[PDB]
RNA sequence: GCUUGACGAUCAUAGAGCGUUGGAACCACCUGAUCCCUUCCCGAACUCAGAAGUGAAACGACGCAUCGCCGAUGGUAGUGUGGGGUCUCCCCAUGUGAGAGUAGGUCAUCGUCAAGC
RNA sequence: CAACGGAUAAAAGGUACUCCGGGGAUAACAGGCUGAUACCGCCCAAGAGUUCAUAUCGACGGCGGUGUUUGGCACCUCGA
RNA sequence: CCUAAAGAGUAACGGAGGAGUACGAAGGUGCGCUCAGACCGGUCGGAAAUCGGUCGCAGAGUAUAAAGGCAAAAGCGCGC
RNA sequence: ACCAAACCGAUGCAAACUCCGAAUACCCAGAAGUGCCGAGCAUGGGAGACACACGGCGGGUGCUAACGUCCGUCGUGAAAAGGGAAACAACCCAGACCGCCAGCUAAGGUCCCAAAGUUGUGGUUAAGUGGUAAACGAUGUGGGAAGGCUUAGACAGCUA
């Protein structure tokens, strides 16, 4: 019920959107790991930032 | 030379040619055709020079149907002149061609004098040409 | 003969009809028609493209094979890339033994050396149409139609009421009350 | 050249959509002509203007002949 | 439950055409222009007083796909995000996805009130 | 008061005799980018060459190269 | 109006056109009515005048450019 | 015997054409969590700035020329060092509080200059292609689907 969720690529350059989808999980600098909820508005600024984040279910 | 006896307009803007020619793609009258494989676009003193080298070499019967029409106006600055100060006048007109498109047409003859004959044809164009045949669909 | 085998297609998509075309090598597909569900399946581009040169090819009954699962089809459209000109997607049309169906059938012209219009005042030969819309029970569907030119004059026009046809075969066209020419004579151009 | 003339925007279009709360006197569509046509509760501004007359929710509904384009107010 | 008249809902899958049928009641055409009223002239239209004729026209119902109007499945075009190429243009991953065309569908479906069986 | 947010009620020119403050924010010379133009190659082959397209030329059309003329731009230099 | 990228806005010595008015009724209201065009028939007018009929549905009209509107016609006529 | 409106069918084009018509973007409402402990708004003290540049995408202008010029929207420089692209503001990766003779990675790379595979498996190229450029031309070479002749003697050579 909740998901493994790690920055792997920076946020420098990214568009303002995918940058505030990276903030709204709680992730603020690389190699980060954080516990969130697996719940359709969480799961929606995941796929969001696909190519950002690197998701451990 | 093609070109229509009036338009709504003199001048247009240079545009985009983007996309394959999925319309006007088809032999639709004759039954030896010239298609376009590549884009670009004839300057209508080339569709006009190209006709010569195709009548010419069949010079016994058959019928041409020419399937492309200069309709859009270019224009060019004269020279030694700055830029800005308006836009400049017509100089000639061309065709917007795109991958597919049918370009020359003809039937009433053997299928290696159509084959001659737009070889003829295809050396005085600026783009990939290609000999089709006529399908039923 | 007119001999076609298909496999049950599952993924739908721009993507992967994309990816048939490039990997696989094979041509998404569609059987609609009669009384039942349509259904998707899939063919080898070089089996299809080898059919497709026989000159009755549209006008004929195919016999497929989805699977297993043979049945009584019909080329009804056809999809080709407009530049290489090579086929990628196909309908057929299911063929029920009691029910009209229309299909293109190609005219057979014959014997234009010996026109009357080409022999003797010296004029051309013009074919304004190479097929005709018809529609007819699957059991007389023809191969194609003939059009004889043998007693034709210079300057002398053919439309559809002009040629015959076999038993129990409308021409669509000539049934709206719209007749057009067929094929003409006239004199050389230069 | 003797062509460098224009004028100035008129800023016309809708002003709130669908499902927005209104207020009487408020204005819903700018207009040059009539795309939309007063429904109920909704009145028009000789400049062809649609503007609130009740309090309510944007409607914006198609029906009846001529196939018009009606905006009206309706219950909240 | 059925027919006719009035008022609505919905605006062609509901329209157009082509055929058949209805006058006991209703409606229409109809008789006349003294009175109310009318015509930039005219009882044509509007209006009044009616009950000798006909459902001819009009209207309504019922039939047919000929035109019209709807119209899938699949494929195609375009496209947001990330990455590439031979970079005027395209391609890959992923989400989205027409217009035209094909098979086909349609000779509407309801509500309130008043008269006659 | 149209120079249309209208300096005043009321206003044109010359300077090669000129002068000051500044600018490579902006021109003339030379350099740079580009290559329409210019020059030089090539593709097709109607034709001229008594016949014969290519000995020698070559229409109507097309594809390139070099910076090489006339230009385009305004990147360097106006405390030379 | 386009450029202008389907909310608003958006530049060029970019591509096209208009204004510096008119109306005491060309405004208000009540009542009434549908245009252009085609064909056929009719005294000279004849392709085109006024009249009769059929089809047509807005291809007409709107004081004035263009765009967007117009059957409760926003188009046309009369009384006050 | 030339032309020929009008109509029927077939067939193309349009920034100032539209019977149609997206993806995005924009407005609104209800919800979980995150926010560096705030983001929003209002009223006051102080400003600077109003000469922008390149790259991607959508366009006008030019020659779909220019490190050209004019707009819309993103990214970087301005005001951003470090590693890569040989050197190379604006490209790629990534945002420097200080110290360490500690470890793991990004883009990019591993024969020598110069840190790290003369690593492994199956092919291709003979051109130093790699390590610049078109129309067009050529028995270069690898793979694939098919065809026309052929022990009734096929294709080249030679004798009628
Ligand atoms: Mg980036
Ligand atoms: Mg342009
Ligand atoms: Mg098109
Ligand atoms: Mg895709
Ligand atoms: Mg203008
Ligand atoms: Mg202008
Ligand atoms: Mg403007
Ligand atoms: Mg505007
Ligand atoms: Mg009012
Ligand atoms: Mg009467
Ligand atoms: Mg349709
Ligand atoms: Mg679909
Ligand atoms: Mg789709
Ligand atoms: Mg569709
Ligand atoms: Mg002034
Ligand atoms: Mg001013
Ligand atoms: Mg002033
Ligand atoms: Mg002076
Ligand atoms: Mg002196
Ligand atoms: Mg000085
Ligand atoms: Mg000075
Ligand atoms: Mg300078
Ligand atoms: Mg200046
Ligand atoms: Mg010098
Ligand atoms: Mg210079
Ligand atoms: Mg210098
Ligand atoms: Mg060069
Ligand atoms: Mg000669
Ligand atoms: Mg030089
Ligand atoms: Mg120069
Ligand atoms: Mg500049
Ligand atoms: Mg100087
Ligand atoms: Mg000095
Ligand atoms: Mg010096
Ligand atoms: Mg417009
Ligand atoms: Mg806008
Ligand atoms: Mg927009
Ligand atoms: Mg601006
Ligand atoms: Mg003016
Ligand atoms: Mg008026
Ligand atoms: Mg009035
Ligand atoms: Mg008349
Ligand atoms: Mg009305
Ligand atoms: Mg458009
Ligand atoms: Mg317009
Ligand atoms: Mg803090
Ligand atoms: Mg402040
Ligand atoms: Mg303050
Ligand atoms: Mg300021
Ligand atoms: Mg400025
Ligand atoms: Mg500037
Ligand atoms: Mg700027
Ligand atoms: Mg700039
Ligand atoms: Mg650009
Ligand atoms: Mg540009
Ligand atoms: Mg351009
Ligand atoms: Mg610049
Ligand atoms: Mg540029
Ligand atoms: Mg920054
Ligand atoms: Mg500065
Ligand atoms: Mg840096
Ligand atoms: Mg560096
Ligand atoms: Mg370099
Ligand atoms: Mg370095
Ligand atoms: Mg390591
Ligand atoms: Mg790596
Ligand atoms: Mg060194
Ligand atoms: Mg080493
Ligand atoms: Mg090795
Ligand atoms: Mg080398
Ligand atoms: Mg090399």
């Amino acid at each position: 019920a909740t998901v493994k969720v790690t920055l792997v690529k920076s946020l420098n350059g990214r568009l303002a959107n995918h940058k505030a989808c990276v903030k709204g999980l709680g992730l603020r600098r690389i190699n980060h790991t954080v516990e969130v909820q697996d719940t359709p508005e969480n799961r929606g600024m995941i796929n969001k930032a696909y190519y950002l984040l690197r998701v451990e279910g | 030379m093609l070109q229509p006896k009036r338009t709504k307009f003199r001048k247009q803007m240079t545009g985009h040619n983007r996309g394959l020619a999925h319309r006007g793609s088809k032999v639709s009258f004759g039954e030896y055709a010239l298609k376009a494989t590549s884009r670009g676009r004839l300057t209508a003193r080339q569709i006009e020079s190209a006709r010569r080298a195709l009548t010419r070499h069949v010079k016994r019967g058959g019928k041409i149907w020419i399937r492309v029409f200069p309709d859009k106006p270019v224009t060019k600055k004269p020279l030694e002149v700055r830029m800005g100060k308006g836009k400049g006048g017509v100089e000639y007109w061309v065709a917007q061609i795109q991958p597919g498109k049918v370009l020359y047409e003809i039937e009433g003859v053997s299928e290696e004098l159509a084959r001659e004959a737009f070889a003829l044809a295809a050396a005085k164009l600026p783009l990939a040409t290609s000999f089709v045949k006529r399908t039923v669909m | 003969d007119f001999i076609l085998n298909a496999q049950v297609r599952s993924d739908l998509g721009k993507g992967a009809s994309r990816r048939l075309r490039r990997n696989a090598g094979l041509v998404p597909a569609v059987v609609y028609g009669g009384d039942k569900e349509p259904q998707s399946v899939t063919l080898e581009l070089r089996e299809i493209a080898k059919l497709l040169e026989n000159e009755a090819a549209f006008s004929h009954v195919i016999a497929l094979n989805v699977g297993g699962a043979k049945e009584t089809v019909l080329i009804k459209a056809l999809q080709r890339h407009p530049a290489k000109g090579f086929v990628m997607h196909a309908d057929f049309l299911r063929v029920v033994a009691d029910h009209k169906l229309t299909a293109h059938v190609p005219l057979h012209f014959i014997n234009e050396e010996v026109a009357v219009g080409v022999k003797q005042a010296g004029g051309e030969i013009s074919h304004t149409i190479s097929e005709v819309e018809v529609s007819c029970l699957p059991k007389d569907l023809p191969e194609f139609i003939e059009v004889d030119m043998a007693k034709v004059e210079l300057g002398q026009i053919v439309h559809l009421s002009d040629l015959k046809a076999p038993k129990g075969v409308e021409l669509v066209q000539l049934a709206h009350g719209n007749d057009l020419a067929v094929a003409n004579i006239h004199a050389s151009r230069v | 050249t003797r062509n460098g003339r224009d004028s100035e925007s008129k800023r016309l279009g809708v002003k709130l959509f669908g499902g927005q709360a209104v207020k009487a006197g408020n204005i819903l569509v700018r207009q040059r002509g009539t795309k939309f046509h007063a429904g109920y509760g909704v009145g028009l501004g000789k400049d062809h203007t649609l503007f609130a007359k009740v309090d309510g929710v944007v409607k914006f509904e198609t029906k009846g002949a001529f196939g018009r384009k009606y905006v009206s107010i309706v219950a909240a």
